[PDB]
């Protein structure tokens, strides 16, 4: 009698985020 | 920050990682040996063998 078993399990996950917010308001009739 | 002139700034950072591993090994063995021997010097033509 001979018996052999082999199991394999691999899981991968990656997440990346990036934001960018910039505002400009110049008022020394002139407005921005 | 804003004073006499305006200055704008923005930054964001986010990182996520997930690793995984799974292993399973199973084995089974069995061995059995049975032998039977019978020698009879009875003295009958048929009954000794029987």
């Amino acid at each position: 009698e001979e018996q052999i078993e082999a199991f394999k399990s691999i899981i991968q996950e990656k997440t990346s985020n990036f934001n960018a917010a910039i505002s400009l308001k110049f008022t020394p009739s002139l407005h921005g | 920050y804003e004073d006499k002139i305006n200055v704008g700034g923005g930054l964001s950072g986010d990182h996520c990682k997930k690793f995984g591993g799974g292993k399973t090994e199973r084995a089974r063995k069995a061995m059995a040996v049975e032998d039977i021997i019978s020698r009879v010097r009875g003295g009958s033509s048929g009954w000794s063998g029987g």
